[PDB]
C-alpha cells in the first residue's frame, strides 16, 4: 500500500 | 523510390513512402510520425518474421505495396 | 465483450489474414480455435500450429487465454501448449485484437527468449548447439504439425 | 555552472554518502515513508552511475559535463548536500526533537531531494538524456514551452517569469515570489520542463492558470506548501475531534496530482488522490456530501463552483477522407475501437490517443497502465465530441 484510500463517495 | 503499407493495432491500413534502402529504424519513424507510436513499442511482421532495426527493407525482400503488420513490443518468457 | 469479440470476428471476415486464421467454437463466442502457419525458412516452415482461446468475461480488459493444441518444439511454449509471453500477462493491452495476438505468438516462434525460458531444456540446446536444436524443431514440425 | 566531469560528479558522491550517515543515526527515528531520505539518496547514486556508465568514452563525458540541465542538476545536489550537512553541525540535539524547526528542514531537503530524483529520471530514462524530448502532458501549456523554449530543457526563473508574464499577467513582485515558490519544486532559481509539467498538470486550465492557482493554493486555507503524508497526518491530529477537517497538497509519489486529507466519522485520518481529475470538482463534491468541510479546521469553507467555466471540450471534426476509410473497413472513426460500442469521448495526454471513459476507466480499474495504444504513460486527458462527418 502507499496509504492512499478511494476518494469519499 | 515506392510506397508500402502498414497495418496498424487498429486495423487501418496507412501508406508509406519509402526506399529499398530505408532501415526498420526509418520506417518505425514514418510510422511514428502518423500513427504516434514510438519506435521502441513498435514491432513490424512481414511473412511470419519480426523486423529488426538494423537491416533494411531491402534486406527483408520487402517489395512496392508488400504490407506490414503491426503489433506492440512483446518478449517471450 | 460481446459487441467487441463480434467486431473482430467480423473484420477477420472481411479481412482474411494470411498467417493465421481464428474463429469460434460453435455457437459459444468466447471459445475460438485458432491455426498458425509455421514462417518460412524457419524450422516450423510446412507446419500448421492449432491453438485453443478463451476470451474471459472482462474482455479486452484482462487478456484472451491462448494454449497450443499441437505439440512445438520452442523454449517460450512447453508440452501443456502453454506460452509463457508477457503480452498475454503483465504487457497485455486492450486494443490488441485476437489477429494482432496470434501474429505476435507467430513472430515468437523465431524470436524466443532462451535467457528467461519456460523449458530450460529447451532454452540450454537452443544457446549451445544451434544446429541441433533446428534439427529437433523441424522433426517435431514434420511429425506432428504436418 | 561548473562543468560536471567525472571528477565533480564523484564530489558529489561523497556528500550525499555523508548525509546518509547523518541520516542514520539511530536517534533520528526516521519513518520509512516517501520522503525517505535512506532511500532517496542512495537511489540518486544510483541513477548518476547509470548516468556515467551510458557516458564512457571521453568525448560523451565531454558532452555530458556541457548539458546545461546536468551541470545545474549536479550543482544543485552538491549545495542540498552542504545544505543538510550543515543542518545537523547546527543542528545539534534539535534534529533528536521532531518538533523543532531544524527536523522541518530536514523533511523539506527531503522533498527536494525526492523531486531531483523523479526529475533525473525523467530528463534522463536510462541514464540517457531525453530532456530535449519531453511531452508535456496539457497541449496549451506544452505549446506555450515551445513557442518561448523551443526544445529546452531548463531556463532561469527570470526568463521564465518574463515568458509566462506576457501571456498571463502577474499582478505583483510578491505574486511572482509566491507564484516562484511554487513551480521552483526543486528549489534551485531555474524551472525545469519537467517542475513546468508538474505545475500546468497541477493547476490546470492552461487558459486560466494563474487564476486557478490562486483559488487553489493562495487564497485557500486548505493548501499545504511542502507537506509530506505524515506532516499531514500530524498536523490533522489537532483536529481529529472535527470531521470533515481537511488540507490538501501536491502528492510525493505520484507527481503532478493532489493527494487530499481529511477527518472521517469518526475522527480517522484518509488521505485521497483524485487521479488526473481537477482538484476543483474534487473539493466541490467533496463539500456536497459532507466530506470536505473544514479547510485546516476552519469555520468557513470556500466555495469554487463556476470559478472554472469548462472551455468547451474542442470538437474533432471527422475528415471526409478518414470517413471514407473507416467506411471501407465496415466502420467509423468516432467509435471507440476498445469497446466497439461507445464512441471516442476522451483524448489521453500526452500521447493525443482517442477512445470513450468508460474504457479507460474500466482498463485503470483493472490495474492496467498506459494508453491501449502506445503504452505511454496516462499523466492527462481532456473531454473531447467527435463530430461524425455524416
Ligand atoms: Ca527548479
Ligand atoms: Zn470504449
Ligand atoms: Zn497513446
Amino acid at each position: 500500500s502507499d496509504g492512499y484510500t478511494p476518494e469519499p463517495a | 523510390s515506392m510506397q508500402i503499407f502498414v497495418k496498424t493495432l487498429t486495423g487501418k491500413t496507412i501508406t508509406l513512402e519509402v526506399e529499398p534502402s530505408d532501415t526498420i529504424e526509418n520506417v518505425k519513424a514514418k510510422i511514428q510520425d502518423k500513427e504516434g507510436i514510438p519506435p521502441d513499442q513498435q514491432r513490424l511482421i512481414f511473412a511470419g518474421k519480426q523486423l529488426e532495426d538494423g537491416r533494411t527493407l531491402s534486406d527483408y525482400n520487402i517489395q512496392k505495396e508488400s504490407t506490414l503488420h503491426l503489433v506492440l513490443r512483446l518478449r517471450g518468457g | 465483450a460481446l459487441k467487441r469479440i463480434h467486431k473482430e470476428l467480423n473484420d477477420l471476415a472481411r479481412d482474411p489474414p494470411a498467417q493465421c486464421r481464428a474463429g469460434p467454437v460453435g455457437d459459444d463466442m468466447f471459445h475460438w480455435q485458432a491455426t498458425i502457419m509455421g514462417p518460412n525458412d524457419s524450422p516450423y516452415q510446412g507446419g500448421v500450429f492449432f491453438l485453443t482461446i478463451h476470451f474471459p468475461t472482462d474482455y479486452p480488459f484482462k487478456p484472451p487465454k491462448v494454449a497450443f493444441t499441437t505439440r512445438i518444439y520452442h523454449p517460450n511454449i512447453n508440452s501443456n501448449g502453454s506460452i509463457k509471453l508477457d503480452i498475454l500477462r503483465s504487457q497485455w493491452s486492450p486494443a490488441l485484437t485476437i489477429s494482432k495476438v496470434l501474429l505476435s505468438i507467430c513472430s515468437l516462434l523465431c524470436d524466443p527468449n532462451p535467457d528467461d525460458p519456460l523449458v530450460p531444456e529447451i532454452a540450454r540446446i537452443y544457446k549451445t548447439d544451434r544446429e541441433k536444436y533446428n534439427r529437433i524443431a523441424r522433426e517435431w514440425t514434420q511429425k506432428y504439425a504436418m | 555552472q561548473a562543468a560536471a566531469d567525472r571528477r565533480t560528479v564523484e564530489k558529489t558522491w561523497k556528500l550525499m554518502d555523508k548525509v546518509v550517515r547523518l541520516c542514520q543515526n539511530p536517534k533520528l527515528q526516521l519513518k520509512n515513508s516517501p520522503p525517505y531520505i535512506l532511500d532517496i539518496l542512495p537511489d540518486t547514486y544510483q541513477h548518476l552511475r547509470l548516468i556515467l556508465s551510458k557516458y564512457d568514452d571521453n568525448q560523451k563525458l565531454a558532452q555530458l559535463s556541457e548539458n546545461e540541465y546536468f551541470k545545474i542538476y549536479i550543482d544543485s545536489l552538491m549545495k542540498k548536500s552542504k545544505r543538510a550537512i550543515r543542518l545537523f553541525k547546527e543542528g545539534k540535539e534539535r534534529m533528536y526533537e521532531e518538533q523543532s524547526q531544524d527536523r522541518r528542514n530536514l523533511t523539506k531537503l527531503s522533498l527536494i531531494f525526492s523531486h531531483m530524483l523523479a526529475e533525473i529520471k525523467a530528463i534522463f530514462p536510462n541514464g540517457q538524456f531525453q530532456g530535449d524530448n519531453f511531452r508535456i502532458t496539457k497541449a496549451d501549456a506544452a505549446e506555450f514551452w515551445r513557442k518561448f523554449f523551443g526544445d529546452k530543457t531548463i531556463v532561469p526563473w527570470k526568463v521564465f517569469r518574463q515568458c509566462l508574464h506576457e501571456v498571463h499577467q502577474i499582478s505583483s513582485g510578491l505574486e511572482a515570489m509566491a507564484l516562484k515558490s511554487t513551480i521552483d519544486l526543486t528549489c534551485n532559481d531555474y524551472i525545469s520542463v519537467f517542475e513546468f509539467d508538474i505545475f500546468t498538470r497541477l493547476f490546470q486550465p492552461w487558459g486560466s492558470i494563474l487564476r486557478n492557482w490562486n483559488f487553489l493554493a493562495v487564497t485557500h486555507p486548505g493548501y499545504m506548501a511542502f507537506l509530506t503524508y505524515d506532516e499531514v497526518k500530524a498536523r490533522l491530529q489537532k483536529y481529529s475531534t472535527k470531521p470533515g477537517s481537511y488540507i490538501f497538497r501536491l502528492s510525493c509519489t505520484r507527481l503532478g496530482q493532489w493527494a487530499i486529507g481529511y477527518v472521517t466519522g469518526d475522527g480517522n485520518i484518509l488521505q485521497t488522490i483524485p487521479h488526473n481529475k481537477p482538484l476543483f470538482q474534487a473539493l466541490i463534491d467533496g463539500s456536497r456530501e459532507g466530506f470536505y468541510l473544514y479547510p485546516d479546521g476552519r469555520s468557513y469553507n470556500p466555495d469554487l463552483t463556476g470559478l472554472c467555466e469548462p472551455t468547451p471540450h474542442d470538437h474533432i471534426k471527422v475528415t471526409q477522407e478518414q470517413f471514407e476509410l473507416y467506411c471501407e473497413m465496415g466502420s467509423t472513426f468516432q467509435l471507440c475501437k476498445i469497446c466497439a460500442e461507445n464512441d471516442k469521448d476522451v483524448k489521453i495526454e500526452p500521447c493525443g490517443h482517442l477512445m470513450c471513459t468508460s474504457c479507460l476507466t474500466a482498463w485503470q480499474e483493472s490495474d492496467g497502465q498506459g494508453c491501449p495504444f502506445c503504452r505511454c504513460e496516462i499523466k492527462g486527458t481532456e473531454p473531447i465530441i467527435v463530430d461524425p462527418f455524416d
